[PDB]
């Protein structure tokens, strides 16, 4: 997971 | 503020493929030069100008059968509709003309990008 | 000897959850508490063990309405049903019980996953 | 378009  | 899961649509697609090879959900039977494909309409529609234009059509919507124009070659399109599962092109010197010509006919732009600039190393 | 298009799969997603806003090809209506919400079945069972289950059932497959346990709360099955279709997840303090708990009944283990960790981070 |  990441911050787009 | 949402987060992103980086692999989701890949593994998206991968299912999505699981689902093409055991013949689940599939809605329409292409015919290529008496050659049949069996897809989903939807992936169809997300890959190609060409299924997008026809499945929004509110006749050719509701058609279970969709025969393509007898110029084009099976083994093309069979290399399209995988590309279109797996996001893999198996491009080769005997195959990239029937390749680009399927895949201009499809309007599948980054294919035809692709093919271009292949040919054009060649030469 | 494949080549592979780096944005095929996000690009495909992309086309699907447009056809989704458009309700272009949705055959399958989620009934949430009272709450409806129109989806493909084959993007929901690439996305969920729990409506991969349903829709490879030889009953469940040609069904067009599908309710969810009363238990289900209708705002963390959108939350999930938006991440589905675009890999962003609206995850936010006041919804996380539900969207877990709503991601563990769908079967969506990613899912469950980040919320386990961020719940974990803030006791 | 990659060598994947
Ligand atoms: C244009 S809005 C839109 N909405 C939904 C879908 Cl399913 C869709 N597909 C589509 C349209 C055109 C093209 C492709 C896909 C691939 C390509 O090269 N050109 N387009
Ligand atoms: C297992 S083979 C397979 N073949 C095709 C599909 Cl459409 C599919 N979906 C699916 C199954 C289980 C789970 C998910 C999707 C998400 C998750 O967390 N668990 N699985
Ligand atoms: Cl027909
Ligand atoms: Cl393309
Ligand atoms: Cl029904
Ligand atoms: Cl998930």
């Amino acid at each position: 997971w990441v911050i787009p | 503020s949402c987060i992103q899961f980086t692999r989701h649509a890949s593994d998206v697609l991968l299912n999505l493929n699981r689902l093409r090879s055991r013949d689940i959900l599939t809605d329409v039977v292409i015919v290529v030069s008496r050659e049949q494909f069996r897809a989903h309409k939807t992936v169809l529609m997300a890959c190609s100008g060409l299924f997008y234009s026809i499945f929004t059509d509110q006749l050719k919507c509701n058609l279970s059968v969709i025969n393509l124009d007898p110029e084009i070659n099976p083994e093309g399109f069979c290399i399209l509709l995988d590309f279109m599962y797996t996001s893999r092109l198996n491009l080769r010197e005997g195959n990239i003309m029937a390749v680009m010509a399927t895949a201009m006919y499809l309007q599948m732009e980054h294919v035809v990008d692709t093919c271009r600039k292949f040919i054009k190393a060649s030469e």
